[PDB]
């Protein structure tokens, strides 16, 4: 048969519904995306971002702001003066959404390190920012307190001429796994 | 019309001639006739007929007639659930040599007053020996609870009442019931059960006092002590007729979450009663 | 006061995950069988916070223990739904030491009725589960 399959993740703080096609002989050329909800009986809005897009994905950061609702969506793809197919699916942001790590830099000093976490300036979820400090065998997890463009947490009380490795990542829940930022390592001035 | 006050227990209305009952919903513009509540000698109105939304704020009118003259009485606005009372629970007692099994259920089953709140039920018990008047109180038991440590051939009486924790509602005691525990069973039940794990297998041990005995072990979903109707004690199968005081089976047979277990000595002829129940959390490592 | 096990955030979650895993058909086919259940959002005072919660789970319990529920949901996921609803209720209610709960319940009747109406249908059942899930989420913004 023909099946569409969807990934919904938060990247750079922008929600992003993507999708792939499996066992489609004639793959469309343009897709349009509709979504509604179940709480009140509305009719499918049509995401404007994603109406007639060639790209195989959408940016729902402005349409889907509620964690506590269930978004049911219809994708349709047209390849010619035609509607090729129309598949559906729903999503619970609290469950289905993966949360990519933010961008971060570190800067090495004598007695401490400096992680700057490049958020953007502008909705939100119950997420917690982890900064992970790896030394020899060691791994102090740092969770700072409450998104303002550049953000600086200061890793402190550190030993000079020692080597450190910083990892960054957001974790929505204990249960659901977490994506970790690529490792970035520096060496402290003596 | 003079304001008469009514108190509601269960599905009935008790006022405190022949009467006719009517009611109006909030934002009242019309009056509905309560069937079975019209031109009746009795004061009590039974409305387990529609009259849904016991939850909504109704107002009641009552017409009372003496001779050829009719007297009209209204009632202050109220929501019946708020004013309702949990009538006397239903009780059945099952007898053992040294334990009494209690199975309680709401009286007047299929009530509209309780409906959904009918599983929220938490009962509390009062029990004493006929002779000794000595009274142990038990509180917040689920619908099925068994009382242990009772002397045999003794008549114990007891009475119980239902309660709802969230609602805060609380009501009438059952009538007292009495049962005589049976003549002491020669085979005391196995006792001192213990769940531990070996390797990847579950091991379950207990203390019997008589050598040369075959035992049968069974389990129950933990929550199912809560619902009062329907509930079979499935028997864990490796344990079927073990000859020793321990039974082991692989942890798989049980999926996540809680269970209960009891174990029973049989010598092929007569059989001991059951052991005290044990809450088991598959997540016990 | 009452202190839930450190692992109760983990409990309230496992209910949502189950209610999820119990999905049977594509909620698309049921956009017709939809309905505003008028949930009392205004709710979500520590004591209240617990009453409303215990208020809700027992109801969720009561609603999914039905003869009928057992006929529109795979039994495995019912039992674990029920096991984790009881364990949450049980040590929440252990705190019995010392409009409201009523709006909650009229709310839940709707769901009981709405089904009787739509005649215990497949879609009718999704709508509920899904609905329940929302309300629970909302509920679950209480820690
Ligand atoms: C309880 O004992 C009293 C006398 O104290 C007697 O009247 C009554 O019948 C006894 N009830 C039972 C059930 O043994």
């Amino acid at each position: 048969d023909e099946s569409c399959t969807f990934k919904i993740s938060l990247r750079n703080f922008r929600s992003i519904l993507s999708w792939e096609l499996k066992n489609h002989s004639i793959v469309p050329t343009h897709y349009t995306l509709l979504y509604t909800i179940m709480s009140k009986p509305e009719d499918l809005k049509v995401v404007k971002n994603c109406a007639n897009t060639t790209r195989s994905f959408c940016d729902l950061t402005d349409e889907w702001r509620s964690t506590h609702e269930a978004y049911v969506t219809v994708l349709e793809g047209f390849s010619g003066n035609t509607t090729l197919f129309s598949c559906s699916h729903n999503f619970w942001l609290a469950i289905d959404m993966s949360f990519e790590p933010p961008e971060f830099e570190i800067v090495g000093f004598t007695n401490h390190i400096n992680v700057m976490v490049k958020f953007p300036s502008i909705l939100q979820f119950d997420l917690s920012l982890v900064i992970e400090e790896q030394s020899e065998g060691i791994v102090k997890k740092h969770k700072p307190e409450i998104m303002s463009g550049n953000f600086t947490y200061i890793i402190d009380k550190l030993i000079p001429n020692t080597n450190y490795c910083v990892s960054v990542y957001l974790e929505h829940s204990d249960e659901q796994a977490v994506i970790k930022s690529p490792l970035k390592c520096t060496l402290l001035p003596p | 019309p003079q304001k008469v006050e009514v108190d509601i227990i269960d599905d009935n209305f008790i006022l405190r001639v022949t009467f006719s009952f009517d009611y109006q919903k909030t934002g009242m513009d019309n009056w509905i006739k309560l069937s079975g509540c019209q031109n009746i000698t009795s004061t009590k109105c039974n409305f387990s007929s529609l009259k849904l939304n016991v939850y909504e704020e109704i107002k009641l009118r009552i017409r009372a007639e003496k001779e050829n003259t009719s007297s009209w009485y209204e009632v202050d606005s109220f929501t019946p659930f708020r004013k309702a009372q949990i009538g006397p629970p239903e009780v059945h007692l099952e007898a053992e040599d040294k334990a009494i099994v209690i199975h309680i259920s709401p009286g007047t089953k299929d009530s509209v007053m309780w409906a959904l709140d009918g599983l929220s039920f938490t009962y509390s018990l009062v029990i004493w020996k006929n002779s000794s008047g000595v009274e142990e109180r038990i509180e917040n038991i689920y619908s099925r609870h068994k009382i242990y440590k009772l002397s045999p051939e003794t008549t114990y009486c007891l009475k119980v009442k239902a309660a709802l924790l969230t609602s805060w509602k609380i009501g009438v005691y059952s009538p007292v019931h009495c049962i005589k525990t049976t003549v002491e069973n020669e085979l005391p039940p196995p006792e001192n059960i213990e769940v531990s794990v070996q390797n990847q297998n579950y091991v379950l041990k207990w203390d019997y006092t008589y050598a040369n005995m075959t035992f049968q072990v069974q389990w129950l979903h933990a929550f199912l002590k809560r619902n009062p109707g329907n509930y079979k004690w499935k028997q864990i199968p490796d344990c079927e007729n073990v000859k020793t005081t321990q039974c082991v089976f692989p942890q798989n047979v049980f999926q996540k979450g809680i269970y209960l277990l009891r174990v029973q000595a049989s010598d092929g002829n007569n059989t001991s009663f059951w052991s005290e129940e044990i809450k088991f959390d598959t997540e016990i490592q | 006061g009452c202190d839930l096990p450190q692992n109760h955030g983990l409990l309230s979650r496992n209910t949502l995950v189950l209610l999820h895993q119990m999905r049977r058909i594509s909620p698309f086919l049921c956009l017709k069988d939809r309905r505003d259940f008028r949930f009392p959002q205004e709710m979500v005072q520590k004591a209240h916070v617990m009453s409303v919660l215990h208020e809700m789970l027992q109801q969720i319990f009561s609603l999914f223990h039905t003869e009928r529920s057992s006929a529109a949901w795979q039994m495995t996921l019912l039992d674990q739904l029920h096991t984790g609803l009881h364990q949450q209720l049980q040590h929440l209610e252990t705190c019995l030491l010392q409009s409201p709960a009523l709006t909650l319940r009229r709310y839940f009747q709707g769901i009981r009725v709405y089904l009787k109406e739509k005649k215990y249908s497949d879609c009718a059942w999704e709508v509920v589960r899904m609905e329940i899930m929302k309300s629970l989420f909302l509920s679950t913004n209480m820690q």
